[PDB]
């Protein structure tokens, strides 16, 4: 606290206090969680509708990185969009130099460390933004990440990102998802979601689906749950 | 970076520059030494005590050689000596590329201590917390030389930086003279650098370093513990 | 010069002459025409001399720092992927006859082709060099689909000793290497 | 005293002291670890825990052992966004030596570098002086193992047996009574002393699932990180 | 705090660019006025000593030989605007054979004043009049430092710019003739201003387009002062 | 108030004031208008005269002969935008010899506005772009904020006093796709004439519409051919 | 060639306790002479010279750059400079110019500033330095001074012996040249003085 401005300064205790703001920051931004099974990755995220001219799909928090990887944003969105280019441009280098897909525990790394040197400088502010990674391939399995602001960088099994991240976990780990399939896992992903303060007291919301995985063929891409209509069918049966 | 090239060093309206003066106390509250000046030879001596019994001694050294002629201690904090060292071998190198001859020990210290000068007038960086005491023994007469981190250097017969550096000089003082030999200089520089240590002094307390008209040469431990056997 | 290179079930199998000359005079009498860059992973060089020992310190540089990063085993076809990226690069100042050659785990025994130009092509055997030239109707009429690893080393050894009958770059001793997923066996083979 | 702004960025205050650097001297000690090194021997060990919180959490990826090069390895106390940018610069570095000069770098030399960089974060102004800590292990051949320590200050040493973390002065003041009688370190001795140190320090007696132990010898110098059964192994073997 | 060098306000506008607009108002006064027979234009001189020279104070320059000018407030950053709109109108005929029209000119003049700081430093102090006889007919123009650029008819600014428009506005009307609005501004003038109205106070500008010479009247100006 | 200072200086709260200050500098600017139908994209703004007798200041720019913005806030990060915007559109016209796609355009804008506001050095753009384009699938209408971030819309009113046209477009956006340009322009100048004070009129002095279209190339009109889209309207019941 | 385009002759030789010099004095392009007074030996502190010879160009630049550091040497310094360290120094000259290099040889002679040991050296025109204890030469007539100096050399010699062995090498060499003559100026040094004496030579 004043001793709290720059973030290349520490406090008599021995931390930094803009690295400190900054977490918070993605506080305050819309649950968005992560869950992988034994052969996917599915992500979900909860949007809600700014007034009601949103033109449905627009501004969306689930990006697509590579051919194999996306990312599951929360906090400034456009922090995040700037952070979503330079995942692109570090994969295609990967690929210009070596020849094949970008490992997930490699591409990890060179975000994260490109997010932990903005957290050195006076010139400079830490990001506002945290994410998830997922990926799948057939020499690899299912990989699932999570980067902070601060830019520790490692693996769950699931996860959660924004107000309701300890409200969600809670009943994230009642699940059997070692051994479940990935078009299981999507109809018990909505149900998480709607749960926990869809809009109670806000005012409206659409869920996004992002998926990846073994019937997926390795490609990402979001759910065909616009067909069937699958999701919002078995989910919300959950009111009593 | 931004460049933002500024000194953090300015007059007083006394006219003190302070932030040198600031470092100079982190060189007095240094690890004591001494260093005399012979009639044919250098003796360099300093302090040098582990906080615990799980201290390596062969890992980190005191006395080091710059040319085979050369040898350069210190007192104060201990990474800041590290930089100068590794300027000063790529220094005198220099000399040695241009001329194909080793480079004189007066000739070495106007280019050093433009070293620590440039740090103090620069932007943004802080001066140094380390000074010196630079030997050797070139064109017969040997010399003994220190530097400050202000910049300036001097020519000493025998004298001590470090802790309690007004007691040992005014106990040099009582005790040099015009002339010994190297193997009496050790002897009053080890008994001026018993008076500052602690209880208990070994081959492993103290760490010493010579210069004789052969080359630079530091002593290993057997000597010195043959040396401060009994013979005070 | 002249390298070869055959595949098999298992892994592959490398050979090379010597007889590094200069004019019309041996200069080295007895030379390892082929390089470890990794444990599973060499490569036999053809061209200028110097040119191709500049390059096969920097991918051993490369590929051995990048490695260590991911805790994995590396690729054959990402070596041969570097070799690529530095000849077609650095063209009209090298003359480097690469042929990278190894085992993998993901694969097996891979055999990659990078010539002067700066292609790179996965082959099934591989010739190189000077006198590579001579066996090219030799080793096509006598190669056959299916072969054991006591067959290849039979095999590349009648074929470098025809390049190597008399031809003034070739000859010398011939250096044999045998990659597999259990070890590297080299041996030098004479009379 | 607080002159000018000693207190905020890296100048000299009275009394020749300075307090960013001495700030981060404890900013080891947010991390909530502790991480024992022990030289007795033809070997060298090195045992830290980990702390998993979570079920979510993974294993593999909570791992603090680094593998520098195949015959140097390291463990990070501190921050873990600092720690692992280090270990950046000490991959790179560690290679840089075999393309310049051809061999295999020494442990010793290699220390040196690394509080090199640290040295100038120190010196120089709007550089935040990375708040973490190293320690290495590794086999010098006609030198036999060595242990060594580098500080955020820059200062290195090497020494017989180490203590890092939050719990220095009472697991030091335990091997100063441990090595006293320089008894045979027989490698069991090694790691006996090394368990029972951080088994009565932080007082656990733990179950054989929550620590990490690297290792490095002179019958095999590759550096090895141990197996959970083989952990167990010599975890019962001290059950007298 | 309270606003330094780059920094946005609470509720509006930069108070450095905010604080520009007030140095113009410790500047001299200057009217220009658009007519369909030609652009008149007037200024006051504000001499302050009489071995300072008369003759040595501009305040009309002459851009091209069919674009005038007017500048108030700083004299020493007015020179380096009227330095690049001469060569930019030059570069343009180099490259085009072409007159360069009166609004593209401030164009490019209001570009360079968009740049201050470090980015590759000060805002500006003068506010322009640009009087011009372009295809379009006669024009007139008007910037500030804030870049805000606009197409006057009638337009005054300097000291005692606030009293001058007020009067100003209505004695204009659309059907004006050129000697007719040389008399209507300099009844202004002297209304504003506080010394006795003689040939050394003010000079005048007009162009027209069948006279794209004579951008400056010289003691013809001696003959309108009498007159009224 | 010491954290109010700088772009890089994060709040014990979690908000940088200094982009929450430039969005009040978009609310300076007068208001304007932009929304679309199935085939025609058309945005209409507001003049604001500067003196009794000096020209309007114009709002609406060309761009491109497919892409046409707006303007709300400053002047001088409005031209600085406009001549990145304008060298953006010609460079996929010398490489690719196609007109750009409008969605992709505007991920430039923010990739352009993003770092001024991390570094120090620069204050961020004080701007309120609205965008309308064609590209392949149909019209859009976007928005920008100085916070960097583009939003999607069908229909969008910003600047000064313009919650009041939010109203009116929420209540008749259901009646937006099907109509035609004859009343689509004047759906959309019935929403100008609540961000108006109760006793002026919209003239034809001070106000302009743009339209692009599928087939029609994107046109300003203003101040003479106002008048027949000024045609055929009730006054406002007083 | 380009060393052929003005000519020069420059020689040294080792005596007793003392060590002597000599050069011409024809200045000119090609075939035309211009002057008899160009001066190609440069002291360079007190008892001990250097010589130069080549391109004219280069031996007018070289003098003055030589000529640069040794001032700035000798300040740093209070000591004199010792004839191994003006060898090392003028190595150093010449090879940074490696690939656009001064077209010049030179030739230092001189005495120790302590003891009265002699010194001769020659370079290359980049920076090959070469200690003899007879003499060295350099020049365009360069074989017409290995011819005289292989016979009249004596190992211990007086100065008045060897101002006239040096006399005779100059004089019956030059003279076989065409391109160098006209005056040949002998410096003969030692430990008490300094002796500059020139000679009577064909002035065709």
């Amino acid at each position: 606290t004043g001793y709290d401005l720059s973030a290349s300064t520490f406090s008599p205790d021995g931390r930094v206090f803009q690295v400190e703001y900054a977490m918070k920051a993605v506080e305050n931004s819309s649950t968005a969680i992560g869950i992988r099974c034994k052969d996917g990755v599915v992500f979900g995220v909860e949007k809600l509708v700014l007034s009601k001219l949103y033109e449905e799909g627009s501004n969306k928090r689930l990006f697509n990185v590579d051919r194999h990887v996306g990312m599951a944003v929360a906090g400034l969105l456009a922090d995040a969009r700037s952070l979503a280019d330079i995942a692109r441009e570090e994969a295609s280098n990967f690929r210009s130099n070596f020849g094949y897909n970008i490992p997930l525990k490699h591409l990890a790394d060179r975000v994260a460390m490109y997010v932990h040197a903005y957290t050195l400088y006076s010139a400079v502010r830490p990001f506002g933004c945290s994410f998830m990674l997922g990926s799948y391939s057939v020499n690899d399995g299912a990989q699932l990440y999570m980067i902070d602001p601060s830019g520790v960088s490692y693996g769950y099994w699931g996860c959660a990102i924004g107000k309701a991240r300890q409200a969600a976990k809670t009943e994230i780990e009642k699940l059997q998802m070692k051994e479940m399939t990935c078009r299981d896992i999507v109809k018990e992903v909505a149900k998480i979601i709607y749960i926990v303060h869809d809009e109670v007291k806000d005012k409206a919301f659409e869920l996004e689906l992002s998926w990846v995985g073994e019937l997926t063929n390795g490609r990402h891409e979001i759910v065909p749950k616009d067909i069937r209509e699958e999701a919002e069918k078995y989910a919300k049966e959950s009111l009593k | 970076e931004r460049g933002y090239s500024f000194s953090l060093t300015t007059f007083s309206p006394s006219g003190k520059l302070v932030q040198i003066e600031y470092a100079l106390a982190a060189v007095a509250g240094g690890a004591p030494s001494v260093g005399i000046k012979a009639a044919n030879g250098v003796v360099l001596a300093t302090e040098k005590k582990q906080k615990s019994i799980l201290y390596d001694e062969r890992s980190v050294h005191k006395v080091e050689p710059i040319t085979k002629h050369i040898g350069l201690v210190y007192s104060g904090m201990g990474p800041d000596y590290r930089v100068l060292v590794h300027r000063a071998r790529k220094l005198a190198q220099q000399y040695y590329l241009v001329y194909q001859e080793p480079i004189p020990t007066a000739q070495l210290v106007q280019r050093v201590a433009s070293v620590m000068q440039e740090y103090t007038q620069s932007g943004g960086v802080r001066p140094f917390g380390v000074s010196l005491l630079i030997c050797g023994w070139n064109e017969g007469r040997p010399y003994l030389f220190q530097s400050d981190p202000s910049g300036a250097y001097f020519a000493w017969k025998a004298t001590a930086m470090g802790k309690n550096y007004v007691n040992g000089k005014t106990f040099l003082e009582k005790r040099y003279n015009e002339d010994l030999e190297l193997e009496d200089a050790i002897h009053t520089a080890i008994l001026t650098l018993k008076e500052s240590f602690e209880g208990q002094m070994t081959e492993d307390n103290i760490e010493v370093g010579i210069c004789n008209e052969a080359g630079f040469r530091r002593l290993t431990p057997t000597e010195v513990k043959d040396y401060l056997a009994a013979i005070a | 010069t002249t390298i070869m290179a055959v595949q098999f079930d298992g892994g592959v199998v490398l050979g090379a002459d010597s007889r590094t000359t200069t004019g019309s005079y041996i200069a080295n009498r007895v030379t390892d025409k082929l390089t470890p860059i990794h444990d599973r992973i060499f490569c036999c060089r053809s061209g200028s001399a110097a040119d191709t020992q500049a390059v096969a310190d920097a991918v051993t540089y490369q590929l051995g720092f990048h490695s260590i990063e991911l805790n994995e085993p590396p690729l054959v076809h990402t070596a041969a992927s570097l070799f690529k990226e530095m000849c077609y690069r650095y063209r009209e100042d090298l003359m480097a006859g690469i042929i990278i050659a190894g085992w993998d785990p993901q694969e097996g025994g891979q055999v990659y082709s990078v010539p002067m130009g700066g292609m790179m092509v996965r082959q099934s055997f591989a010739i190189g060099g000077s006198g590579s030239s001579y066996i090219y109707g030799y080793v096509d009429a006598t190669y056959r689909e299916g072969m054991t690893k006591e067959e290849c080393l039979q095999f590349t050894a009648n074929a470098l000793a025809l390049a190597m009958e008399r031809d003034g770059s070739s000859g010398g001793v011939i250096r044999l290497a045998a990659i597999a997923e259990s070890g590297v066996e080299r041996q030098v083979l004479l009379g | 005293s607080s002159a000018g702004f000693d207190r905020h960025i890296t100048i000299f205050s009275p009394e020749g002291r300075l307090y960013q650097v001495e700030y981060a001297f404890k900013a080891i000690n947010q991390g909530g670890l502790t991480s024992v090194a022990v030289r007795g021997k033809d070997c060298a060990v090195i045992v830290t825990q980990k702390k998993v919180p979570d079920k979510l959490l993974d294993s593999s990826t909570v791992t603090h052992l680094f593998k520098i090069t195949e015959n140097i390895g390291c463990v990070m106390t501190g921050m873990t966004a600092d720690s692992r940018s280090q270990v950046q610069r000490a991959r790179y570095e560690a290679a840089n030596w075999k393309y310049k000069y051809g061999y295999e770098i020494p442990v010793d030399m290699l220390c040196k570098r690394i509080a090199d960089i640290s040295q100038v974060y120190t010196q120089n102004a709007e550089m935040r002086p990375l708040g973490c800590c190293m320690i290495l292990i590794g086999i010098d051949e006609e030198q036999g193992p060595q242990v060594y320590k580098c500080d955020p200050a820059g200062y290195y040493c090497g020494f017989k047996a180490t203590a890092a973390g939050v719990k220095q002065t009472e697991s030091t003041s335990f091997l100063e009574k441990k090595v006293k009688k320089k008894f045979d370190w027989t490698f069991e001795q090694t790691v006996e002393t090394a368990i029972t140190c951080l088994s009565t320090v932080l007082s656990i007696d733990f179950k054989p699932s929550e620590i990490e132990v690297g290792v490095v010898t002179v019958e095999n110098p590759k550096f090895r990180i141990l197996t959970e059964a083989e952990i167990d192994a010599h975890l019962v073997a001290l059950a007298e | 705090y309270d606003r330094g060098v780059n920094t946005f306000s609470p509720e509006g506008r930069l108070f450095q660019v905010e604080y520009a607009i007030e140095a113009i108002k410790l500047g001299s006064t200057a009217i220009g006025i658009q007519t369909s027979e030609g652009v008149c234009l007037a200024v006051e001189k504000r001499i302050t000593s009489p071995l300072m020279e008369p003759s040595s104070i501009e305040k009309i320059v002459e851009i091209d030989a069919h674009i005038g000018c007017a500048m108030s407030g700083l004299i020493a950053d007015a020179k380096t605007l009227i330095d690049k709109a001469r060569v930019e109108t030059q570069n343009h005929w180099f490259t085009y054979n072409e007159t360069m029209t009166v609004e593209s000119v401030t164009q490019a003049v209001s570009n360079l004043a968009l740049q201050f700081g470090e980015e590759d430093s000060r805002p500006f102090g003068v506010a322009l009049l640009f009087g011009g006889v372009d295809e379009k007919g006669p024009q007139l123009f008007h910037m500030d430092p804030s870049g805000t650029f606009v197409q006057c008819d009638a337009r005054a600014i300097g000291s005692a710019s606030e009293g001058a428009q007020s009067s100003l506005q209505e004695v204009y009307h659309k059907s004006m003739t050129l000697k007719e609005a040389i008399k209507s501004s300099l009844i202004i003038l002297k209304q504003v201003m506080e010394e006795k109205l003689n040939a050394t106070n003010i000079e005048l500008a007009t162009v027209q387009p069948g006279q794209n010479f004579h951008m400056f009247t010289k003691e013809e100006l001696e003959e309108v002062i009498k007159d009224i | 108030n010491q954290y109010d200072n700088d772009v890089t200086v994060w709040s014990p709260q979690g908000r940088i004031h200094q982009i929450e200050y430039a969005m009040e500098a978009v609310k300076q600017g007068s208001a304007t208008v932009g929304l679309k139908s199935k085939t025609h994209a058309v945005l209409v703004a507001l003049k604001r005269a500067q003196s009794e007798l000096a020209a309007h200041q114009k709002k609406i720019l060309h761009v491109d002969n497919h892409i046409g913005i707006s303007i709300a806030g400053l002047t001088a990060d409005a031209r600085l935008l406009c001549n990145f915007m304008r060298q953006e559109c010609l460079d996929s016209r010398f490489v690719f010899d196609r007109p750009l796609p409008v969605s992709r355009l505007v991920s430039l804008i923010g990739s352009k506005t993003q770092i001024p506001t991390q570094r120090y050095g620069r204050r961020p753009y004080g701007v309120g772009l609205l965008i309308a384009g064609y590209d392949d699938m149909g019209p859009h209408i976007f928005q920008t904020c100085p916070s960097a971030n583009y939003f999607d819309c069908r229909a969008m009113s910003i600047g000064a006093r313009s919650q009041s046209a939010r109203t009116y477009l929420e209540r008749h956006m259901s009646e937006f796709m099907e109509c035609n340009l004859n009343e689509l322009v004047k759906h959309g100048l019935r929403a100008l004439r609540e961000t108006l004070p109760a006793e002026q009129d919209l003239t034809t002095k001070n106000v302009s519409i743009g339209i692009v279209g599928k087939d029609l190339e994107f046109t300003i009109y203003d101040d003479d051919d106002v008048s027949p889209f000024l045609e055929g309207l009730e006054e406002r019941p007083q | 060639s380009i060393m052929s385009y003005n000519g020069g002759a420059v020689m040294a030789m080792k005596g007793k306790n003392c060590v002597a010099i000599a050069a011409d004095r024809r200045f000119g392009i090609q075939a035309q002479m211009v002057t008899t007074d160009f001066q190609k030996i440069f002291p360079m502190g007190d008892r001990l010279y250097i010589g130069l010879a080549g391109l004219a160009t280069d031996v007018q630049t070289v003098a003055q750059r030589l000529k640069f550091r040794l001032n700035l040497y000798e300040l740093k310094e209070g000591r004199q400079i010792k004839p191994y360290t003006l060898m090392s120094m003028v190595a150093n000259l010449l090879y940074e110019k490696r690939f656009g290099p001064y077209y010049t040889e030179p030739v230092i002679a001189g005495l120790d500033p302590k003891t009265f040991k002699p010194f001769i050296c020659s370079l290359d025109l980049i920076g090959c330095p070469m200690v003899t204890d007879d003499f060295v030469v350099s020049g365009t007539c360069a074989e017409q001074m290995y011819g005289m100096c292989e016979s009249l050399w004596e190992p211990n010699m007086d100065p008045d012996h060897l101002f006239e062995t040096i006399s005779q090498a100059m004089l019956n060499a030059v003279d076989r040249d065409a391109v160098s003559g006209m005056g040949v100026i002998v410096h003969i040094i030692e430990k008490d003085k300094i002796t500059t004496r020139t000679l009577k030579a064909r002035m065709d």
